[PDB]
């Protein structure tokens, strides 16, 4: 509900999955010099999920899917000929798919 | 596709097309009913939420 | 342009008058109708249990 | 349900929010000379939320709310003309809105 943004660091990643919710707990320490961050407040944390040095992003409309669910992409081959290269698609960012 | 290949290549007809929506990719949700249930999750809750 | 306000005006003011006219047997309003939308944010629901 | 008003001073504002509703509890002190206030009564407390010196108030009768919820005011343009200007809607006092 607020534009209040803060940065912090991840400290601890629990190893025991919660039995009821099937989740693992993580703890992050955040500076609160103004006292804005209040205990108990519900918040959202943007945790990075790893870095890809050679991420390939293509326009999302440029992905086809076959009857088996295998995704494929039309490619401009030598001699201006359209080639079908199969592809495995990752996550969805904006108007582009991560390949 | 059989009939459209046999027809669209035949010069007797100006054009022929499936006046209809083409198949689209779908996102099937594989719900492990047993897993969800053991965590205490009813299928009613999942169905209602979705 | 909120087409829903336009459609609500048409339904409340225009369609009834025309369907009241002699000779016309049916009006086919080719759009939707107003409705309180409740756009829930499931992440907020998560936060509040 | 009654016409009893009591003035009180804000003593304390909590730092921790309740988990179930995400709200902060506050405490004020009110003199209770006649025994009118009883322990456990549900009371609606009017708490000041900041004072702005350049606030604009027009009675609710003069502000119209369109079907989309945006409200506008009828201002007298040049040449004694009527102009529609949308306004961003604020708080409430008596029978006058805030802009």
């Amino acid at each position: 509900g607020t534009d209040i943004e803060r940065k912090g660091t991840l400290l601890f990643t629990d190893i025991s999955v919660d039995r009821s919710t099937g989740q693992i707990a993580l703890r992050g320490q955040f500076d609160n010099p103004e006292g804005v961050l209040l205990p108990g407040m519900y918040v959202r944390v943007r945790t990075p999920q790893g870095l890809n040095q050679n991420a390939i992003l293509v326009p999302q409309r440029a992905v086809q899917r076959s009857a088996d669910g295998q995704a494929s992409v039309m490619l401009l081959g030598e001699g201006d000929t359209v080639e079908v290269r199969q592809v495995t698609t990752g996550a969805m960012q904006g108007s582009r798919w991560q390949i | 596709d059989e009939v459209l290949g046999k027809v669209n290549g035949n010069p007797k007809f100006l054009y022929a097309m499936m006046e209809g929506l083409a198949e689209a990719p779908q996102l099937r949700l594989v719900i492990d009913r047993e897993q969800a249930r053991t965590l205490g999750v009813s299928f009613e809750a999942i169905s209602s939420a979705l | 342009a909120n087409t829903t306000a336009l459609a609500d005006y048409a339904v409340r003011n225009v369609n009834n008058e025309i369907r009241r006219l002699p000779g016309v047997g049916k009006l086919q309003f080719f759009d939707s109708e107003a409705a309180m939308r409740v756009w829930i944010d499931p992440q907020k629901l998560v936060g509040y249990g």
